[PDB]
DNA sequence: GCAGACACTA
DNA sequence: TAGTGTCTGCTTT
């Protein structure tokens, strides 16, 4: 019963969490002081959001926090009768709690609850904010609704450094006693672009299938992102070079032509370098292309024509 | 069990070992389950490849008999709503053991169709409970599935079976029927094949019910070119020849005579024309560009319909006006 | 319907390390588990402990929105027959131990009405989990 | 009684004319049981269903009709949630037992098919709930797929279902099968007039099986005795005479556009079908040996882009008039 | 320990944030509302979160009253043991109706009860329809407090109707509510910079001595008008000082970021932002900000009705031919996200090659299409009439095609003469 | 009663005005009606196809083709909706009104089929106006006519038959019916206005109204109205040809198009295609007029004119797909005044 | 975002 | 007294 890397090493005191040292700083001075409001945490996926509250509730409550609170996440009925019903009795129940203490309600994953349950937690807060307070542990805060957000401090967690993640992958090697080389290390960094869950899970991999962490090894379990591929793509001169590129990247490597129109239509979308008329005329063309791939042609000619329009433009003869 | 199923599904693997092609994926897998640990294996690769088979083989080898009760498999067949996976995910990931203390595996094959609430509840499943239970994912789009999703399963990429595992099934599906298969055909297969081993077991089928009789002949290009109707490679180097040299006359005419000696389609003939032209050395780019972008246009059109002499003779003037410049 | 019968299957369990047992009246478990369904009581428990005193101990209880239920069988002999808990090996009795049992709801509700016409209800568990109602 | 086109259909695997592959790949199957997942496609009027109808006759039987054999159409609900519903259910249910008069008269093989007729009309959503009940449970049924659109089928089903191609039935993949109509029901041609009608018809028999009964009870009507001429089925078929062709050629080759907008008018009153026109007029401007390589290749490229434009469902007259404006002015 | 927002809650009129025609123009609304006859029977407040749309009725029921704090705010979690949802607000209705004497209590629905459901969202309307026309003595006082946030966007929501994408007063209310007599619906405005910056001032000065411990006395100024001016929300701008305070320091202050308005998106589209210089980043920040009202109709037909007062229609007209054909073959994309990105982003490119001439604009409208719907469906009954009273008497069958091209004119005209 | 449309129509077979081709195939193929396979008429519009089919059905069943047999269904479509159709209903045969939205089109041609077929002599559908559907409709039409081809006829009237998919176009025998020539609408004129012995000095403006509605029955027709009834049936050779308010519309449109180019206009032009559109009508119709009289101007030269035609090819082919026409409409207009500018 | 009209002291 | 700050629009079966 070998418990996987992303459990087994999980955080559990706010020290450890790394990434973000203003935030991690913040939140031991707020549980220091004990006054914590409502707050939401947004962010991209794999960054530590909820492992960071579930950490600060943990040493900021105790054996409070484990006896007699109520989280909720995700795996749940989250109607809105059952859901203000629960919240309304959590509200209540209090208990000998420190001055300088109050209940948590952890949220994880509340951008996909419904708009009655945002507004029945709306009177729930007006109501009973005096005794307990809520932490949301989300994706995005576009999802939460605005009159939610006026009543809470919004943090975000920026993405992660690759001296954060270095230090965090080190560390772990020198609990699990593994052999590395620098090389495979700057690849497992490469490969995640920031994700600590997914480096965690390619270090993981590299030592239980290979042994010795290599760069070698590393590129052989896992090929590079797809989105630099097409960025790289779409940035080359030659028409020819490009569809070398593309072929010998991903019609060989095994990848959906759909999934190459959408990585393409993000790159654009997040392209800097092109002008404002290249970037509107390859996301037409993208999305012509998108539209035929749908239609139901989905074959490699529609790929070609699309990097040949695009090469067309960028050149303007 | 056999010799009553359509050759698909009566060479599908049932051991680790009878899967070929991705060498590393399953040297992998297997040095996974020597160790004792499964990293919410996620498998990515086109249809055809095998993740399912795999999966499969791979749970069969692991559990034995606990195949029955702790191995759920779940699939698009049946209803994947919000309130699938927030009960009965939900309840089956929450067990004990039974009789051995292995892991508990769930197969969610063709998992890119469930809604984003959906897939929300089961990342939220997966990251809750994977103390005990490890799900599987499979997939043939990315951009389906959500971003959380990729970071919390080892995502796995399953690449086109290439010429050595196609030969080797080849051979083997050869061996146990005893078949005979001329060296042209296999190169011709292998070809036809593009990284696809439902394609190759119906082609050969379907051959062998092409013979008069089932033994004592072998398979040459003939056959499977009839079988499946794919254009002799021949034929396209003729057709490419007259449409260079002859101008509109001569060259429609052969096309016409090839396509009507035995019922040639205009799209093969499309992807025939771009295979013998893509080692074409044509330092302009210009008549890169126009043969795409025309042969595209062509294809969709044939896609939505149309006359075939029109996107016939539309194919001659974009091969000829392109090769202009 | 015989296209893609497995067979086999089964959540069938060996007697050679059995738990504890009990036999309890239908009409006294009925009570109970009609009483924990229109609570509510999403996850329910089950205890059972023996003393050498014959105050055997056998409850079902559950916690829900409500809070703390503790609906408690009861110990005479009058309707609960027998009640014994083993220390894995199904012959060695043993008093002054507990045996807690953590079980979902939707499975106590399929036998509710099942002992609602009953003689004899009879209740065997192992340490792997796994419970068997005769 | 009943019209050519279904008192003719082929009841029988050996009465098909051109599609032999298909045909004999499923006649050597009759005596196996190893029949897998068929993909027909081709052009429309092929015999894909009359193939798939013949082979069904040949493997079940009449008695085996109502209880082996499913059929689902555009003619009910297509829903994914009753199409789901409706095949787990019925590719679930187990083995019939045959009486033994159909195990002593025909083959009656151990498994059921059900068939699917325009696959290409049905959503992604289902084709992929459909993909596993078609893998998985694939023992003791089958499915089939008929659809004339290749590319609205999703990859996953054209590896599933064994690709089985249908010819385009052109001339002489259907002179003997004309023939043989024309002896049945005592029709008289002269020298080529079924080889004119698979020139008119686009590859297809059932356009060309109902213009020659056109032309039969034209023929029986008129009660002279005479036989067919190519010009009473041109007439029938929609075919533009030649010389009002060659009039329009000439028109067009004069570069003034208020006579040609007027005879454009003056043809679109008569309420011809542009598809016709298009297609004469490509024929004739391929067939002529007086134009030179550039202008071939742009006037086909208009022709294409014209065709495709009727195809899509715009007006004929305005497209017409753009065509003929733009083969003027080159 | 305890919220800042809530420890500093006004206890005068002279302390909400509010303006001053705010003030006047609600109380004059309320005092008349207070008699025996009145020209409206309730009062609508609709407006943004954070706009002191209820603490200021809080406290006019206060100060009128006692005239001849009595506040029955419903409350939408309360049950009522086995009582339905779309009951309970009719109970509540009938139970605040009997106040209206002696008590006169005033009634504020500020957590209006959830409309999602087609039943109960068509319940909430007839309920206070009933309330209006009852022929009863006096009357008890009643505001509706309606925030103006939308809903963001879900998965399978199916048709895809109003309401769910936009929680807003117009929206859920029908129109015979909307301009019915006895009715005044007075919007709220986000909180203005003055206002904010003035309350402000004086937490901080109420704060002294927490203000004063840490080095924050210095630096106070620049982060409370940051914070005011980058959002019109009191009471997001207190938790925000609130945070910033309880901070040590070198931590980047957030703010809730709201939403764009509709018009505010079309200037954006049409005029642009004066706050991102880039063209890429102020569109890619904007999709993220609200997908939901750019992947939805009749914004793409806005766009086109409101490009033409970017210079009161004195600009190229092959630039306008260019947006409109790029805006038509945006539309034959069914409807996509890459549809969407392409027209907008042509557009603003184009608008900023010709922003030299762009000295004076026009006003935007919101375009028209409810009007010819309305105009098509009493066509489309006419013409029906037309066809009963017309295959009565005779035979005619024309299909609706020649009835509306060809009938439509030589019909009447010969009924005229005869 | 109220107009020449329906009172004057031709009853019998024989009392056909027009060509005799036509007849006499139809005849023909009336001849043996069990052998009559399914039927397709396309030609233009108001040539008087509905009149072929009601002929054929005379000969083919008799007497009594006429009842007017006013029918109320009521459909169900997927989750509630409830959908109102007014079908014409009629002993041995009836008649589909297009009438209902295409997108809901599915569900009342499915049911209204399978009750006319039931299990049970054979009756017959006829179908106007086909080219309105969005394929699946067609797809029905098609399934319904190759299963259930035993007791069912489908006898289909439509214009432009180029959206009707290539299957049904294969099952179906084609029927051409081309507008009569101006003679024999003058013709016909002349013998309505015998039988009402109406006042005509001179039949030039019989021509005149022949050649003013462009080969069309029900124009003609009642453009003889129009001016007879405002003329105290008495028509007179100075009257000027009354057009309505459509074509003054569109000419208004087109002169001020052709004068003013400017964004002005442009908004302008946009009110009037709206109050234009108001009327719930298909833009094709009206993108082919628009043309039409764009291509009348005089004071316009070949290149103009090439790139207005090849611009409105381009922009109808963009209204094909599109959900919307006010969009290919204004990029067709503005096109125009950049092509004349 | 922008046009039209008002509050308020610099 | 001319600038600077800011309310109303600009919106439907
Ligand atoms: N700063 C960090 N230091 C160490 N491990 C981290 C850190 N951030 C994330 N992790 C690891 O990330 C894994 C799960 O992190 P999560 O907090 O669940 O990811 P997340 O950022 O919350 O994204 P989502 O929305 O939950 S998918 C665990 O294995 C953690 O150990
Ligand atoms: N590597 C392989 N070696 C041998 N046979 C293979 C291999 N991969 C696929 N096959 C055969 O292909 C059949 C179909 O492939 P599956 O594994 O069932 O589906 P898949 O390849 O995973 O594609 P999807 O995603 O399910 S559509 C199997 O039953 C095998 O017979
Ligand atoms: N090989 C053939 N020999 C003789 N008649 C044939 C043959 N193929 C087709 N037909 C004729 O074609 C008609 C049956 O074709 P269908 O099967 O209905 O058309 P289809 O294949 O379904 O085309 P679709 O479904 O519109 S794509 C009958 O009139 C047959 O006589
Ligand atoms: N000077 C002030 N003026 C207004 N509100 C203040 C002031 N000082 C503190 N507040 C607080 O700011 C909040 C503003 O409340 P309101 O905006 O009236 O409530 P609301 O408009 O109903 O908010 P929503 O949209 O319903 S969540 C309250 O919690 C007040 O106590
Ligand atoms: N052979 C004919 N002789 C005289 N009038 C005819 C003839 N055929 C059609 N019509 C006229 O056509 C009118 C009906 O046209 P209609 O069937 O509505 O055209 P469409 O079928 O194109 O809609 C009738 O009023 C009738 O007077
Ligand atoms: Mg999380
Ligand atoms: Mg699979
Ligand atoms: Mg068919
Ligand atoms: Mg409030």
């Amino acid at each position: 019963l070998q418990l996987p890397w992303v459990e087994k090493y999980r955080p559990q005191v706010l020290s450890d969490i790394v990434g973000n040292k203003e935030t991690i700083d913040r939140l031991q001075q707020i549980a220091k002081d004990g006054n914590m409001p409502h707050m939401i945490i947004s962010g991209m996926p794999g960054i530590g959001k909820t492992t960071s509250v579930h950490c600060l509730a943990h040493e900021l409550l105790g054996r409070s926090y484990a006896d007699g609170v109520l989280e909720l996440n995700a795996s749940d009925d989250r109607g809105i009768d059952v859901v203000r019903n629960q919240i309304k009795h959590f509200a209540q129940k209090k208990l000998h709690l420190p001055p300088g203490k109050h209940k948590i309600v952890i949220l994880d994953e509340a951008d996909s609850m419904t708009a009655g349950a945002q507004q029945a937690l709306r009177r729930t807060m007006e109501l009973y904010s005096n005794s307990t307070r809520f932490a949301f542990a989300c994706n995005q805060s576009n999802k939460i609704i605005e009159p939610l957000q006026s009543r809470c401090a919004i943090l975000r967690y920026s993405k992660l450094s690759d001296e954060d993640v270095l230090k965090r992958l080190l560390q772990i090697i020198k609990l699990e006693d593994v052999k590395y080389t620098n090389d495979g290390l700057e690849a497992i960094i490469f490969t995640a672009e920031g994700d600590m869950r997914q480096a965690i899970n390619n270090l993981q991999s590299t030592v239980a299938g290979h042994g010795l962490v290599n760069a070698d090894n590393v590129f052989k379990i896992v090929d590079s992102p797809h989105p630099l591929i097409v960025k790289k793509m779409l940035l080359a001169s030659n028409l020819e070079d490009s569809i070398q590129i593309l072929r010998t990247d991903l019609w060989k490597k095994g990848y959906s032509s759909i999934d190459i129109v959408t990585t393409s239509f993000r790159v654009t979308k997040n392209l800097a370098q092109v002008k404002e008329s290249v970037r509107l005329e390859m996301i037409k063309e993208i999305g012509l292309t998108h539209m035929r791939i749908l239609e139901g042609v989905g074959t490699y000619l529609q790929l070609a024509s699309m990097l040949a329009k695009i090469h067309k433009l960028n050149n303007k003869a | 069990s056999k010799e009553n199923l359509p050759w698909v599904e009566k060479y599908r693997p049932e051991t680790l070992d009878e899967v070929y092609g991705q060498n590393e994926v399953i040297t992998t897998v297997r040095k996974f389950v020597d160790e004792g640990k499964l990293p919410h294996l996620l498998f990515y690769g086109p249809p055809g490849t095998g993740k399912t088979s795999t999966i499969v083989a791979l749970a069969r080898e692991i559990y034995g008999k606990n195949y029955s009760n702790m191995v759920l498999e779940l699939n698009a067949s049946d209803d994947r709503g919000i309130d699938v996976v927030r009960n009965q995910i939900k309840d089956f990931a929450s067990t004990r053991q039974i009789f051995s203390k292995g892991f508990k595996l769930i197969i969610l094959d063709e998992a890119d169709a469930m809604t984003n609430a959906a897939q929300n509840a089961l990342r939220r499943v997966i990251e809750r409970y994977t103390k005990n239970t490890r799900f599987c994912v499979l997939a043939n789009y990315a951009h389906k599935l959500t971003p959380a999703l990729l970071s919390r399963c080892t995502r796995f990429r399953f690449q086109p079976l290439p010429q050595e595992a196609i030969e080797r099934r080849i051979a083997n599906v050869l061996v146990h029927e005893k078949l005979k298969l001329s060296p042209n055909a296999e190169k011709a297969l292998i070809e036809l094949s593009n990284g696809d081993m439902r394609r190759v077991l119906n082609v050969l089928q379907s051959c062998k019910a092409t013979l008069d009789n089932p033994d004592e002949d072998e398979i040459s290009d003939d056959v499977i070119y009839e079988c499946c109707g794919a254009p002799r490679p021949s034929d396209l180097k003729a057709v490419l020849k007259s449409i260079l040299e002859d101008d509109w006359g001569t060259a429609h005419y052969t096309l016409n005579k090839v396509r009507s000696a035995k019922g040639l389609a205009l799209i093969d003939l499309i992807e025939g024309i771009v295979k013998i032209l893509e080692d074409y050395e044509l330092q302009n780019e210009e008549t890169r560009v126009h043969l795409l972008t025309k042969l595209a246009d062509i294809e969709y059109s044939i896609s939505k319909g149309g006359n075939d002499q029109i996107q016939g003779s539309a194919v001659i003037g974009a091969i000829k006006a392109s090769f202009e410049n | 319907y015989l296209i893609k019968d497995f067979d086999t299957n089964g959540l069938e369990l060996d007697r050679e390390r059995i738990s504890f047992e009990a036999i309890i009246k239908g009409e006294a478990l009925h009570s109970a588990l009609k009483d924990l369904k229109e609570i509510g009581c999403k996850e329910c428990y089950v205890y059972a402990k023996t003393e050498a005193n014959d105050e055997n101990v056998f409850a079902l209880i559950s916690k829900s929105q409500l809070g703390f239920s503790k609906i408690k069988l009861p110990s005479n002999r009058s309707i609960l027959e027998k009640l014994q808990v083993f220390d894995g090996d199904s012959t060695t009795v043993i008093d002054g131990f507990a045996v807690i049992g953590f079980f979902d709801f939707t499975s106590f509700d399929k036998i509710r009405k099942s002992t609602k016409i009953a003689s004899k209800v009879l209740f065997r568990m192992d340490v792997h989990g796994v419970l068997s109602v005769n | 009684q009943q019209p050519w086109v279904e008192k003719y259909r082929p009841k029988n695997l050996d009465e098909v004319t051109a599609q032999d592959h298909a045909v004999t790949v499923l006649k050597k199957t009759l005596k196996s049981a190893n029949l897998p997942h068929m993909l027909f496609y081709g052009p429309p009027g092929t015999g894909k269903t009359s193939t798939i109808l013949a082979l069904t006759k040949e493997l079940y039987g009449p008695d085996l009709m109502k209880s082996r054999i499913l059929e689902l159409n555009a003619s009910d609900e297509r829903g994914i949630s009753i199409v789901r519903e409706k095949v787990k259910n019925f590719a679930r249910l187990t083995v019939s037992k045959p009486s033994k008069h159909d195990l002593e008269n025909y083959p009656c093989p151990p498994y059921k098919i059900i068939i699917l007729d325009e696959a290409d009309s049905m959503t992604a959503d289902a084709q992929s709930a459909l993909r596993r009940t078609m893998e998985t449970y694939s023992g003791v049924t089958r499915f089939c797929l008929i659809c004339n659109y290749v590319t609205r089928i999703i990859d996953p089903l054209a590896s599933r279902c064994s690709k089985f191609r249908f010819k385009a039935l052109d001339a002489s993949n259907a002179i003997d099968r004309l023939r043989f109509i024309s002896e049945q029901e005592n029709v008289k041609c002269d020298d080529g007039v079924l080889e004119r009608i698979l020139d008119i018809s686009a590859g297809d028999l059932r356009r060309g099986i109902t213009l020659l009964q056109s032309a039969s009870k034209g023929a029986q009507y008129l009660g002279d005795g005479k036989n067919i001429t190519s010009t009473q089925v041109e007439e029938l078929a929609g075919v533009v005479p030649h010389d009002i062709l060659i009039e329009i050629v000439e028109k067009v080759k004069s570069g003034d556009f208020d006579e040609i907008k007027k005879y454009v008018n003056t043809f679109m009153k008569s309420g011809w079908s542009a598809a016709s026109v298009v297609n004469q007029l490509h024929e004739y401007y391929i067939t002529n040996d007086n134009f030179d390589t550039n202008f071939k290749n742009q006037i086909s490229w208009l022709l294409f882009t014209t065709d495709s434009r009727l195809n899509n469902g715009t007006n004929e007259h305005i497209q017409l008039l753009n065509l003929l404006v733009k083969i003027s002015q080159l | 320990g305890e919220q800042w927002y809530e420890k500093f809650k006004p206890n005068c009129l002279e302390q909400v944030a509010i303006h001053k025609r705010k003030l006047k123009d609600v109380q004059e609304a309320l005092d008349a509302m207070f008699l025996p006859n009145a020209k409206h029977r309730i009062l609508l407040l609709s407006g943004p979160s954070g706009c002191s749309k209820s603490t200021v009725i809080k406290e006019l029921s206060k100060i009128l009253v006692p005239k001849y704090h009595k506040v029955t705010e419903f409350r939408g979690d309360c049950i009522v043991n086995d009582l339905p949802q779309m009951e309970s607000f009719s109970e509540f209705l009938k139970g605040a109706r009997y106040l209206v004497m002696s008590n006169l209590s005033l009634i504020l629905i500020e957590d209006l009860p959830n409309v999602f459901h087609i039943d109960t969202r068509r319940r909430f309307q007839q309920l206070i329809l009933q309330w209006l026309y009852s022929s009863e003595p006096l009357l008890p006082p009643l505001v509706i407090c309606i925030t103006e946030c939308e809903i963001p966007e879900n998965d399978n929501n199916y048709r895809k109707f109003g309401i769910d994408y936009t929680f807003s007063a117009e929206t859920i209310m029908n129109k015979e509510i909307l301009m019915h007599p006895r009715l005044k619906r007075i919007k709220f405005n986000p909180i203005n910079s003055t206002l904010l910056k003035k309350h402000l001032k004086f937490i901080c000065v109420q704060n002294m001595k927490m203000l004063k411990e840490k080095n924050k006395w210095n630096k106070r100024q620049e982060v409370i008008d940051y914070i005011a001016q980058e959002t019109g929300d009191i009471r997001s701008a207190i938790t925000t000082l609130q945070f910033w305070a309880t901070s040590s320091g070198s931590l980047p202050i957030s703010t809730r970021e709201s939403t764009i308005s509709y018009f505010h998106a079309i200037g954006k589209v049409i005029h642009g932002s004066h706050s991102t210089n880039n063209d890429n980043e102020m569109i890619n920040n904007l999709f993220e900000n609200s997908n939901n009202l750019l992947s939805k109709e009749d914004f793409k037909l806005g766009i086109l009705e409101n490009y033409n007062t970017f210079n009161k229609g004195e600009f190229s007209i092959s630039d306008a031919s260019s947006i409109v054909d790029c805006l038509s073959e945006c539309d034959n994309m069914n409807g996509l996200p890459e549809s969407n990105e392409y027209g907008l982003r042509e557009v603003r490119k184009t608008f900023r090659n010709i922003s030299k001439q762009g000295h004076n604009h026009g006003t935007v409208y919101f375009p028209r299409e409810w009007k010819v719907r309305k105009l098509q469906n009493s066509f489309k009954v006419q013409a029906e009439d037309w066809l009963n009273v017309s295959l009565y008497k005779y035979n005619a069958v024309h299909s609706f095609r020649n009835i509306t091209l060809e009938f439509g004119y030589y019909a009447p005209l010969i009924r005229k003469c005869q | 009663m109220s107009l020449w449309v329906d009172k004057y129509r031709p009853k019998s077979l024989n009392a056909l005005s027009h060509n005799e081709e036509l007849t006499n195939f139809l005849k023909s193929l009336s001849d043996q009606p069990r052998d009559l396979p399914h039927l397709l008429l396309y030609g233009p519009n108001g040539t008087g196809k509905k009149t072929r089919c009601m002929a054929l059905l005379e000969s083919i069943f008799g007497p009594g083709v006429y009842r007017l047999k006013i029918d109320v269904r009521q459909f169900v479509t997927a989750s509630n909706r409830k959908l109102e159709l007014n079908v014409v209903s009629s002993p041995y045969h009836l008649e589909i009104t297009p009438s209902d939205m295409g997108n809901n089109d599915r569900i009342v041609i499915q049911e209204l089929l399978k009750e006319v077929a039931q299990m049970e002599r054979y009756k017959c559908v006829i179908i106007n106006e086909a080219n309105s559907l969005t394929k699946d409709a067609q797809a029905a039409l098609r399934r319904t006519m190759e299963k259930y081809s035993k007791n069912i006829r489908l006898i289909m009237v439509c214009d432009s038959m180029s959206p009707i998919i290539a299957p049904i176009k294969s099952r179906c025998l084609l029927i051409r019916c081309p507008a009569p020539s101006d003679s024999e609408i003058s013709t016909i004129l002349s013998d309505v206005v015998t039988n009402e012995r109406i006042q005509l000095e001179t039949k030039d403006i019989l021509k005149r109204i022949a050649q003013a509605s462009n080969g069309n029955l029900r124009v003609s027709l009642l453009m003889l109205e129009s001016m007879a009834l405002n003329n105290e049936l008495a028509l007179k050779s100075s009257s000027p040809i009354i057009k309505p308010d459509w074509i003054i519309v569109i000419h208004k449109l087109t002169r001020k198009i052709v004068k003013e180019r400017s964004v002005n206009s442009l908004i302008e032009c946009r009110a009037v295609l709206y109050d234009l559109l108001a009327h719930c009508i298909p833009a094709n119709i009206i993108l082919k007029e628009l043309t039409f009289s764009l291509l009348d101007v005089e004071t316009l030269n070949t290149t103009n004119k090439s790139s207005i035609i090849e611009y409105s090819s381009v922009f109808d082919e963009r209204l094909s797909l599109g959900n919307k026409a006010i969009f290919h409409l204004e990029g067709f207009i503005a096109k125009v005044m950049c092509c004349l500018d």
